[PDB]
């Protein structure tokens, strides 16, 4: 059972899939690649929909000083939003995640861009 | 002289085809690498840098790190300089490790341990906190491969 989606991602502008009515014992299965720009993907998934934009915000203005100032405060935050997520599992800076559906219910899978720097002259996320 | 390069190496159970080199992989497997048993030795290498007035960034880049090995660094100032700041990442600047500063706040230090197959690591080292104009300040950094004892080596940088 596997379908297939395209889209097109705006200024970390995420989407939102709807997976209805899973069965317990159900495994998830994903995998996002990049076909162009710059795109780095990031998967998560939620039981009931609310837009992470408001947190990632926070991950993004700590750009100033802390102990691992991004990677721990962004694994923090991602751990408490999404009962799962991957970053990077596949060739390169794609995704791969599988997740076991706890119970019965509906859930959502959020689609978007992680928070990465792409200079060597200065950092900046 | 001895030579150096790449390879392709075929081995064969009672199968008479392996000698003739073309020998497609059969079966179930019979042999395994060597190495992945234990540990190998250290390598330490010492560097004296400088952060002039234009050229407050610097970039180093390691060669080819095997999976389970352990990378080690450590910034020590000449003099009065000011403590730059460390970090770590790969050859696409993806972060993966960031310097802490000592109790004794005289050094920065780093560490990290290798999980894929092949990693390519480089190291940053930075004075742009601001756009002072301090001169020639001069660090030294040690760095090191499968050497825990960065902090007292005693012996001269060994291995490559």
């Amino acid at each position: 059972r596997v379908q297939h989606f395209t889209g097109y991602i705006e200024d970390g502008r995420g989407i939102f899939y709807s997976l209805p009515d899973m069965k317990q014992g159900d495994i998830i299965y994903a995998s996002m690649q990049n076909t162009g720009g710059n795109l780095d993907p990031l998967v998560g998934i939620m039981a009931e929909e609310i837009d992470p934009a408001v947190s990632l915000g926070q991950v993004l203005e700590k750009a100033l000083a802390s102990e691992n100032d991004l990677i721990s405060e962004l694994t923090a935050v991602a751990d408490r939003i999404f009962l799962g997520w991957d970053d990077d599992g596949g060739k390169g800076y794609s995704a791969s995640l599988e997740f076991t559906i706890p119970r019965d219910g509906t859930y959502h899978i959020f689609a978007g861009s992680t928070i990465t720097n792409q200079r060597l002259d200065k950092f900046q996320p | 002289t001895y030579t150096t390069g790449s390879f392709q190496l075929i081995l064969g159970l009672n199968a008479p085809q392996v000698i003739s080199g073309e020998g497609e992989p059969e079966g179930e497997v019979f042999a395994s690498l060597a190495s992945l048993e234990i540990k190998p030795e250290a390598h330490v290498q010492e560097l004296e840098i400088r952060l002039d007035k234009d050229t407050r960034y610097l970039t180093q880049h390691t060669r080819n790190l095997q999976p389970g090995d352990t990378f080690h660094a450590l910034v020590e100032p000449i003099g009065e300089a000011p403590l730059p700041r460390l970090r770590l990442t790969d050859s696409g600047g993806k972060p993966l490790a960031f310097g802490l500063i000592d109790q004794p706040g005289e050094s920065v230090e780093l560490n990290y341990t290798c999980d894929q197959d092949i990693c390519e690591l480089v190291v940053h080292v930075d004075g742009t906190d601001g756009q002072k104009d301090s001169g020639e300040a001069v660090y030294r950094l040690l760095v090191g491969i499968n050497a825990p004892n960065l902090r007292e080596s005693g012996q001269t940088p060994v291995g490559s």
